[PDB]
């Protein structure tokens, strides 16, 4: 489909025993990281429980240690029931809005208003439409519709006859009508009438006739974020800015009104509030102004849980000239509990490579899997994982049905790991442009 | 062919020019300039 | 050689020689494209990809001779909102039950406690008070009030009615005796009362008139208003819409997205209004009173991205036809009417279309 | 036709087995890198993978960009090849991560079948019908138009929605015109006058066109090539409706906008419908970020998330720099100018300097590509540069030497014409000596520091 | 007016051998550089090769701009020559990269040919019908030669033009039918007397002869940038001139590149590639250089010429120095021309040309003294003293600039070096780099 | 002076068998109600309302950009 | 220029068939402070008068490069015609009834830049929104 195979495609969840929060040694595509997966599951539990507001969790550990994978596993194990917002910290440096506004909108996106509503929908196959159009138009008309269980005839009001003519509704068409709006969606063409559709090309699909009553109440459960309500109220087509962007800085008094109204809907029982998650990937790309805003944004009642990942050691905080762990100021780190990811053992690399060789359509011979495991220890999990794809493509060039050591050796030879890449750089320093701008082009 | 009710016509040639006014516009406000208002 | 249109399709289909065999079927369509690409795929009027829903006609035979064309065009991107948000008071500006604030707040912030209301202005109209200048700006308290409440579009429609009378004064009240007269209630419109733009339009040597139109003249003289478009958007879509299962949403969609006053302003007076105004006993000022839609900058492409295939494009789309066109003009001057023989019968139809374009005779 | 730095490159010059022929398709050498670029072409043509990263690493003038343009030719015209420099990312209109997303989605193509459902005919009647509105202040409004269309296969009368009459009106249609109406968009085109009454004596410079042959109502089908970014831009700046927003949106100045993830996600749903309907082929392509060292640590940290997207093109970086300071991160030095976080994601194709006989071969390939017929002693002369001077300085001398030879009346370039070219047109190093010797002290005739 | 380079009227080389003459077309000396620029100039005219970057290098003065201005004069009007100061690139309305893209595409012409059709005749009659309360207008034009009369129907656009032009019977007019423009050529009748306010009586003309219609082939040259601007927009094509154009999307340019190639294969257009001259090129940033270097590599890239005064100098936007202030991997792609400071006899010949261009009659000793000043103060200063001495001579009604006038000018106006000493001799009274100053006596 | 169409009364729900219309029960309390609401605004709200046309006064705001 | 003393059609010698009205000249009287003139105008000025709503006692000018007319306002000689009328009155032109003058215009080239790059008088919605 339109989803291709990607680095996290094998992550199907968090892989944790829901009855105990005990991490299974592997399941759902996660291998090892047990203590981190347990902690992320305790966070997952209190996300679903909703009662706790505005806690920040940092996931800290070396690169390629499963920090994003654990974040993806939580998103896959929350699903649609909870808003999940993913933010690269690079994203808030907008030219449309100040970074605290962008960071506000991200917090607003992570709280859902859940609104439960009903409508009568009428659905069936058009048996015939008569419209007289009596110079003039839309004067009078009759509609016959059937399911497999019933047939009925309707006199149409004139603004419904406009809708029918607007949708060019025809005998044999399977339609739904939402009654209160009066919109008509043509779900398809009935197969029994296929002969009538002489203008439709042979690529046209057909459907069986609907089933049950012509009319029923269908309940829709909308969830709309606080950010969407904020943007809707900004201007006469405010929602149109939810797509194009081009929201301004939304005025604070609009948000404060909306918070009061959402508290009314909660107290009136018309809506539920559904606290989500904001995941800030590589949070160290934020600067000292951002962290100061976050500190008090987390103290709001309508704050999500915030989950964060950092590669960084003791490192220079952006927008200042001093260093702190993770590159995060200690005053912010005071508000944050930290989950650590550790490096993988060779058998865990073997398992992750196996899983990655299941998600990609690749057969590894046992010696090729052993060699990729050895390469994974020497050159890192990510590089050996990129040799999997390379080896399959080389094997297919030699038309092999399974990837052999020869294909992995060709991969290792053709594509350098980071360490050999650095060593190549440390040897080529006269041909590569130095930090001084100096370079020699002669042989 | 009887002329259009509302196209006033200007024509210019060697003899100079004239404006001709439809009989439908005489007795309208557009006739007032020509001495032929309501 | 082959024209680039021929060359592209020919290469893509002769590439199948590497894939399959069918050789006779392929070399037959070699001969097709090498005669004229419109034998293989006719060039016909075309437009960008439409990323939207529309109602298809399911049958031509059932359609009949009289048919109603509704505007069916809608977005496939489709923003479902509950009526609790979109209709029942989640819009803060929309008054009703539930939204008890909006009705109060509209009256008090826009009228009672609004500084531009005439009663408030009138209390601030002297001395050092904040509307002191309004005597010498040409607006009344009513026009100031209007201009502070209507949006830029509505205000621009109101500008369409007005006469630049201060520019005419610059032509008439010239002399020392005229003292450069200005109506004292327009005293502060200095730059309207003194502006070369008015004088340059009345002087008979149009020197400064032409110096002020240089850009628009040369743009037109370069033919950029007539040269074919070299690009257009590859996809096109209608606006995204809210979808709400309520009648108020459908009304409010029509009120905003198909706004009658904006559309009437752009497209001008309705034909019966023109009839009433021209046959009336006394003059009447129409609305708006003219079509305020601008002239399109491209005098031929106008306001749509639809292309029509040119016959010159058709001529040059076949290398044989492009080469034959010179030979036929030579043969015409050699005294021969067109007489040709074809292995593909459909090529005779294209040549009849070619000859009915050229108006040369068989 | 015009000759440029890479006109001699035609492809990677690989065997069917994927080994590089030592001189093929315009290349000399780089065989291991050309073989690695072949396996990348295989990774692209096999649609299955998203968001893999490749780095072409190697000093300036080692053919890194020739390799990327060779990939662009092995993929052919169907696959999207999207080249950018890292210096194109700093827009003044929108954040630089917007430009990256636009380029990521520009590198994913879609071929989609489209049915255009249209009416074509000579307008034979046009009769508006209108209502006296209640006092909204704008006056009467046209309620509908009745229009008669005549084609070769008879005629039809259309009662138009007034929204479509506005298209007809802004198209300045008249009775006796030939028009095209597109029921997809409600859009209109005036094709011309009829060839009826096509008398010569109009100042209007009308195009008279024949009556449409065939039925007055038609339902043609055409195949459209579009990118995902084309859909984003269409839906963010709507312009295909006849509504007021679409209308005014053609009068406003065009400007780029920070298209939301929300829009992009919902266009994935729309395009996946086209796939499930069988009307579209998804054809993912490649983004070539040349001069990737000109990116910054915010660009690179965004690319982390962007490559993890469940659809993303292949990204090919190129860099020419050693251990260098990361831009926007003056505290951090790393190899290639790429952050150590991001470099772990890539497969590095290192690229190596050429040997003197390879330079001789390249000089001869390049000479005959430019049409410079060049003697063997002249080839040897030019190939003494490239060893002692950059390779690029060799290739740049071929055109002056050609001019000088032909000005000397020669049919072909001798050693003399190069030795004059060497004198008129200096390399950087000889010019750098002129600076240091002339600007050895300040004065009236000194170079400015 | 007379500007700094108004005497430069070409490159001054033999068109056959490209040998530079020691002085011609207003250029003097620089023979090695003028021959090099003549080889570049020929490969510009040949069009065959895209994307050559030539840097003219030298100390201040020594004619690097004068050489580039000599090239521009020798190309004539037809080939594009986009002069750019490198400080123009730092727009607030667009990025530096977009500003460079536009500057490149301004330097490639598209030369498009069309067959217009035109009319030439006496107006015998005009009829115009106008709808009261506006809207529709209709009319007929009756127009005449010695050999034809015909009646043409008129649309609203033509009636607007006719009334704006105030066309009347007895006018001779021409109409470009393709563009719709009208011009009155004159009148064949007298101006009438029955009416007032008829205005100016234009040129008398005999009636045009022959047929009314004539075809007319005309050719227009437009940049790739001008095609870009009007194809990125529905409306607002004044952005060709006002500069309102934003950052144009690359999809539009990719389409235009494809179409202009097709228009060339169709024979509709000739591409005429020209020169982008980037003066003061050392003023660009590292980000600009890392764009040009790959922008050059495209088939539609112009030939780029540059000038720099800089020595081994800091590159803008980075921490380090390089020759010319230009990055080494940029200079790798450049062939460099070096101009040399002039000798006294070269100074004398230049100053004689400047004197002749300003129409100043120097005495021989004044030219000798200006030459001596030229050696020690500089060519620009010695040039400035020529016009100054002419004015001083006019105060004393002198028929020629004498030595006294040059000495008087030298006295009143300081050269740079003397001004630097004047600054050093008054370091207490000028504002220092510390901002300190003493105002007292 | 605020007013809203709540819907169509369901006493007319069978005026047709299908119409694009929303039918609501008749109001079942008093036709007239009086209630006292203590409204709060701020001086900034008065600024914003007086600085520019707000809400339904400015429909062209739907264009964005300028 | 002047106050309009009169407007009066001249009936044509040769009326066009089917119209019944045909005017060969429109005569207008214009008074200035310094005199008045009987002015014979091409009847096409009817278009300007009817659009501009020129009346007797209005102050207008005729420009000879178009033959059109523009209305400055009603002459203040009529300021007492009503207890209320919704226009301000303007003085009778104090010059000659006919002006033919050389005029010298101070212009900078920057004025030509702006006047070309942002035209001022455009009557469409985008121009008029632009000038707002
Ligand atoms: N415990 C794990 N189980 C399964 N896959 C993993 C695990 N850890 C990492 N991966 C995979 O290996 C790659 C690198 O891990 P990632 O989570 O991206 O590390 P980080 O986020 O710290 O850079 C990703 O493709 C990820 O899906
Ligand atoms: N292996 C090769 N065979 C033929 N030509 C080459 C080869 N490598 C480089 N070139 C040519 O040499 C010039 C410089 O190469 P380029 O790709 O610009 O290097 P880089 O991009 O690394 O600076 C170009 O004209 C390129 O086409
Ligand atoms: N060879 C020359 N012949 C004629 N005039 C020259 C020559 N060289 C310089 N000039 C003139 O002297 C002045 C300085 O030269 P210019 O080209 O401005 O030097 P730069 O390289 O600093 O731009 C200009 O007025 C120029 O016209």
């Amino acid at each position: 489909g339109l989803n291709l195979i990607a680095a996290h495609s094998h992550i199907r969840g968090l892989g944790v025993d829901a009855d105990t929060l005990e991490p299974r040694p592997s399941s759902q595509g996660l291998v090892g990281q047990e203590k981190a997966r347990k902690a992320a599951a305790v966070v997952l539990e209190m996300i679903k429980q909703g009662k706790i507001a505005g806690r920040a969790v940092l996931i800290a550990g070396p690169p390629s240690t499963g920090k994003t994978a654990i974040a993806m596993g939580m998103a896959q194990s929350l699903g649609q029931d909870v808003p999940f917002t993913t933010l690269a910290a690079s994203e808030i440096f907008s030219l449309e809005m100040s970074k605290t506004e962008a960071l506000t909108q991200a917090f607003r996106k992570s709280i859902g208003v859940r609104i439960k509503e009903e409508s009568e929908i009428m659905e069936g196959e058009v048996v015939e439409i008569q419209i007289d159009r009596s110079t003039g138009g839309a004067k009078q008309g009759k509609l016959t519709i059937k399911t497999t269980d019933m047939e009925a005839i309707y006199d149409m009001g004139s603004k419904m006859i406009d809708a029918m003519t607007k949708e060019r509704v025809m005998a044999g068409d399977i339609i739904s009508i939402d009654k209160s709006s009066g919109k008509i969606t043509k779900l398809g063409r009935s197969y029994a009438r296929s002969r009538d559709y002489d203008a439709m090309g042979v690529d046209t699909k057909f459907l069986q006739c609907p089933e049950g009553e012509l009319q029923k109440r269908k309940e829709v459960v909308h969830t709309v974020s606080l950010h969407e309500i904020d943007v809707i109220n900004s201007r006469t087509q405010g929602f149109l800015a939810l797509f194009s962007g081009d929201t301004g800085e939304i005025r604070s008094e609009i948000r404060d009104q909306i918070n009061t109204k959402v508290a009314e809907w909660k107290e009136e029982g018309k809506a539920e509030i559904v606290p989500g998650v904001l995941f800030i990937d590589e949070v160290h790309m934020l600067d000292i102004e951002c962290f100061s805003y976050i500190n008090r944004a987390l103290e709001s009642d309508l704050a999500p849980i915030v989950i964060m990942a950092s590669n960084r050691g003791v490192s220079r905080i952006r927008g200042t000239d001093y260093k702190s762990p993770h590159g995060l100021p200690l005053d912010f780190l005071d508000r944050v509990v930290i989950i650590n990811t550790h490096p993988y053992t060779p058998d865990e690399l073997r398992q992750i490579l196996s899983i990655r060789a299941q998600e990609e359509e690749v057969d590894l011979t046992p010696d090729a899997l052993a060699l990729l495991t050895k390469i994974g220890q020497e050159a890192g999990l990510r590089y050996a994982s990129n040799l999997i794809t390379t080896s399959q493509l080389i094997a297919a060039k030699r038309r092999a049905k399974q990837v052999g050591v020869e294909d992995v050796q060709r991969s290792f030879k053709l594509f350098y790991d980071p360490a050999r890449s650095v060593r190549f750089v440390q040897e080529s320093e006269k041909r590569l442009i130095g930090n001084d701008g100096v370079v020699d082009f002669s042989y | 062919k009887r002329p259009d009710p509302m196209m006033i016509r200007w024509v210019n040639n060697k003899m100079g020019s004239v404006v001709a006014v439809p009989e439908e516009l005489l007795g309208t406000h557009a006739g007032v300039v020509f001495g032929a208002g309501p | 050689e082959l024209s680039y249109r021929q060359r592209a399709m020919y290469q893509s289909l002769r590439n199948q020689i590497s894939i399959m065999d069918t050789l006779m079927n392929l070399v037959m369509q070699f001969r097709k494209v090498c005669n004229h690409p419109d034998l293989f795929e006719r060039a016909d009027t075309s437009s960008p990809f439409f990323c939207g829903h529309f109602a298809e006609t399911g049958s031509f035979l059932r359609e009949g001779t009289n048919v109603a064309l509704g505007y069916s065009t809608r977005s496939l991107v489709e923003y479902r909102l509950p009526r609790l948000i979109w209709c029942d008071g989640g819009r803060l500006d929309k008054p009703g039950p539930g939204n008890l604030v909006a009705g109060f707040r509209s009256k008090y912030l826009n009228h009672m406690m609004n500084i531009w209301t005439p009663e408030n202005i009138r209390s601030s109209l002297e001395g050092i008070e904040n509307f002191t200048w309004l005597r010498f700006v040409d607006t009344s308290l009513q026009e100031a009030y209007r201009a502070s409440h209507t949006d830029v579009f509505a205000r621009a429609v109101d500008l369409a009615s007005k006469q630049n009378r201060l520019g005419h004064m610059q032509i008439v009240y010239d002399e020392p005796e005229d003292k450069k007269w200005t109506p004292v209630h327009a005293l502060f419109q200095i730059c309207e009362r003194e502006n070369p733009k008015a004088v340059a339009e009345i002087t008979t040597e149009g020197v400064l008139r032409d110096l002020m139109n240089i850009a628009r003249v040369k743009y037109r003289e370069l033919g950029l208003c007539r040269l074919e478009k070299a690009a257009r958007p590859r996809a096109s879509a209608p606006p995204i819409e809210v979808v709400c299962d309520s009648r108020s949403a459908v009304i409010e969609r029509e009120n905003i997205m198909f706004h009658p006053a904006m559309r009437k302003a752009l497209f001008g007076p309705t034909p019966s209004e023109i009839k009433e105004a021209s046959f009336g006993p006394r003059p009447v000022t129409l609305y708006p009173p003219r079509a305020l839609l601008p002239a399109p900058d491209h005098d031929k492409q106008r306001f749509t991205n639809i292309t029509v295939p040119s016959m010159a494009r058709f001529v040059t789309d076949s290398g044989k036809l492009a080469k034959l066109d010179e030979l036929l003009r030579e043969l015409k001057e050699g005294g021969h009417r067109v007489l040709l023989y074809f292995q593909m019968t459909r090529m005779i139809d294209l040549m009849e279309e070619y000859l009915t374009y050229r108006n040369y005779k068989y | 036709h015009r000759t440029a730095a890479h006109t001699h490159i035609k492809g990677l010059g690989l065997n069917s087995s994927g080994i590089a022929e030592k001189q093929a398709a315009g290349f000399v050498g780089q065989c291991a890198a050309r073989e690695a670029c072949g396996v990348v072409v295989d990774l692209i043509k096999a649609h299955k993978m998203a968001g893999r990263g490749v780095l072409l690493a190697g000093g300036p003038g080692t053919g890194k960009t020739a390799l990327a343009l060779a990939i662009s030719q092995e993929l052919g015209t169907k696959i999207p090849f999207c080249p950018i420099t890292g210096s194109e990312i700093y827009s003044t209109e929108v954040k630089k991560t917007e430009v990256l997303m636009e380029n990521f989605r520009r590198a994913i193509g879609l071929r989609v079948r489209e049915t255009k459902d249209v009416y074509e005919g000579e307008v034979t009647e046009m009769t508006p019908e209108e209502a006296e509105n209640p006092l909204g202040g704008y006056g009467k409004t046209i309620s509908t138009l009745l229009i008669g269309l005549k084609s070769a296969r008879g005629q039809k009368k259309l009662r138009l929605d007034p929204s479509i009459y506005e298209a007809i009106q802004k198209e300045r249609v008249q009775v006796g015109d030939v028009i095209y109406i597109e029921t997809n968009t409600g859009a209109c085109k005036r094709v011309g006058r009829s060839d009826a009454y096509a008398t010569e004596f109009d100042l209007e410079a009308e195009e008279y066109v024949p009556i449409p042959k065939g039925e007055v109502h038609k339902k043609k089908e055409i195949v459209q090539d579009v990118t995902l970014h084309d859909l984003d831009v269409a839906n963010a700046r709507p312009q295909g409706g006849q509504d007021i927003i679409s209308m005014m949106g053609q009068l406003m100045k065009p400007k780029m906008t920070e298209i939301t993830d929300k829009l992009r996600m919902e266009i994935n749903k729309v395009v996946q419908k086209y796939i499930n309907q069988g009307v579209a082929e998804l054809i993912p392509g490649v983004l070539f970020i040349d001069e990737a060292h000109m990116l910054d640590i915010e660009c690179f940290t965004y690319l982390n998330k962007a490559l993890e997207s469940p659809i993303a093109p292949i990204v090919v970086l190129a860099s020419n720099r050693g251990i260098a300071t990361i831009r926007g991160a003056d505290d951090l030095k790393a190899a290639h100018g790429i952050p150590p976080d991001f470099l772990q994601r890539l497969l590095i194709i290192p690229t190596h300097p050429y040997e003197p006989d390879e330079i001789r071969r390249i000089v001869r390939i390049r000479a005959q590509t430019e049409g410079v017929q060049l003697t063997d002693a002249a080839v040897d002369r030019v190939a003494e540069h490239g060893v002692r001077i950059s390779l690029r300085y060799c290739l740049q001398l071929l055109a002056p030497a050609s001019i000088l030879a032909r000005v000397n009346g020669r049919t072909q370039v001798d050693v003399q014409d190069i030795a004059e070219a060497e004198e008129l047109f200096l390399d950087a190093r000889r010019s750098a000596n002129i600076l240091t010797s002339t600007g050895e002290s300040g004065g009236l005739h000194g170079f400015i520091s």
